[PDB]
């Protein structure tokens, strides 16, 4: 069957037999000037991407959601098993970033859609994708806010991310399922200070909260974990709710923070030498 | 599956 | 109004128990959640912590219940060296202070639900003995 997308614009899904599409005037196909067909209505057998782009009589989009051996195509997107979109958020407040990657430089559209719940979905307002990164590949993110938030909360509903992925021709849409708190990542500690002790090799580590954590503190709370390590890989790992520690230096201490009361993902390491 | 110490505060106290 | 620190020791307890019960990282609602209007946010608090606390004590009193019932007491047994035993005890401890086999994939379930459920009272507590 065929479907609209945006007006003017139809996804034909297919699956060498074809399928059938009426197209109905409001023939030529692209840039040619040779006439397919007569007749307010075209009856075109869309079997290949041939088969497919913009009909116009004398206006009209058609782009292909394939099926090769009974599953949709995931071409324009590379996994990350079936992770195709990577979420995260930096506090409670409702607001999250996701990001895909891609190997397609041009002719690339991302349209994103997200809601909390399925049925009788709640509101949530995306921005635009947008390439923020190449490596040696493509990242595209993009920026999400639950319309009427509630930090405290216990989530019972996940948010929905829904990403439709065009490239030329070939239609494909992405899907992720997620609960705020399972996507936390907090940003590092930050004014990570040292402060020598006289004559002992004893420092005292002292850092603050990071400035997107969710607030108040007493009641979004972090776990600390202060680390001395050196060169070549001991482990001096110690762990605490205080905003400072004290640690023997040799001749580097880190800092990550993760959510007190739920195991959600450790923050990147803020670093001093000794 | 994850160590236990994976969980910060499970650490702190645990550990 | 509550003993909050020693609500705080004990939520706290709740949450490394409910972990080391099923530390799992990773991704019909037939038990109740701390919902946006229990009342249970650092404002809903200070206003009235009587409301989030009834809150609390509904959920906890029903988590014992679960924990309790055949999907944790039957087969397959759980080794005696279990953390949800000692989790079953400090539900109930708080709540005191207040006043392929179907079976495994309902612990799961629960026992994630759970750490969810721990979390935001843990947080309620720790908020209540330092601001209240
Ligand atoms: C993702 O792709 C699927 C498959 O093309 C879409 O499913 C079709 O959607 C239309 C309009 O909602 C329905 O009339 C069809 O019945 C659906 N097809 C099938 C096979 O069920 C789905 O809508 C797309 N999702 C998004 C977010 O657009």
């Amino acid at each position: 069957l065929i479907w609209e997308l945006k007006k003017d614009v139809y996804v034909v899904e297919l699956d060498a037999p074809g399928e059938m599409v009426v197209l109905t005037c409001d023939w030529t196909l692209d840039q040619s000037s040779e006439v397919l067909g007569s007749g307010k209505t075209l009856t075109i057998q869309v079997k290949e991407f041939g088969d497919a782009g913009q009909y116009t009589c004398h206006h009209s989009l058609l782009l292909l959601h394939k099926k090769e051996d009974g599953i949709w195509s995931t071409d324009i997107l590379k996994d990350q098993n079936k992770t195709f979109l990577r979420c995260e958020a930096k506090n409670y407040s409702g607001r999250f970033t996701c990001w895909w990657l891609t190997t397609i430089s041009t002719d690339l559209t991302f349209s994103v859609k997200s809601s909390r719940g399925s049925s009788d979905p709640q509101g949530v307002t995306c921005g635009a994708a947008t390439l923020s990164a190449e490596r040696v590949e493509y990242e595209y993110s993009v920026e999400c806010q639950e319309d009427s938030a509630c930090p405290a909360a216990e989530e019972s509903l996940p948010i929905e991310v829904m990403v439709d992925a065009v490239h030329k021709l070939k239609y494909e849409n992405y899907t992720s399922s997620f609960f705020i708190r399972d996507i936390i990542k907090p940003d590092p500690p930050k004014n990570l200070q040292l402060k020598p002790l006289k004559n002992s090799r004893q420092v005292e580590v002292s850092w603050e909260y990071p400035d997107t954590w969710s607030t108040p503190h007493s009641y979004f709370s972090l776990t600390f974990c202060v680390q001395v390590q050196g060169k070549s890989k001991k482990k001096d790992r110690v762990f605490t709710d205080k905003t400072s520690a004290t640690v023997i230096c040799r001749k580097s201490i880190s800092v990550r923070a993760q959510d007190r009361y739920y195991s959600s993902s450790w923050s990147e390491w803020a670093s001093v030498p000794c | 599956t994850k160590s236990f110490c994976y969980f910060g505060t499970w650490c702190q106290m645990y550990g | 109004s509550p003993a909050w620190t020693q609500c705080q020791q004990l939520s706290q307890k709740l949450c490394t128990l409910a972990w080391s019960a099923h530390p799992l990282v990773g991704h019909t609602n037939d038990v109740p959640h701390i919902q946006c209007g229990d009342g249970c946010d650092p404002q809903g608090l200070r206003d009235n912590s009587q409301f989030c606390l009834q809150r609390i004590h509904q959920g906890l009193i029903f988590y014992e219940k679960l924990l309790g019932s055949d999907i944790f007491t039957g087969e397959p047994s759980l080794l005696p060296d279990s953390p949800v035993g000692q989790l079953h005890a400090s539900l109930l401890g708080l709540s005191q202070l207040l006043q392929p086999w179907q079976r495994l994939l309902l612990r799961f379930k629960i026992l994630r639900s759970l750490q969810a459920f721990v979390a935001v009272a843990a947080r309620v507590f720790a908020h209540g003995a330092a601001t209240l």
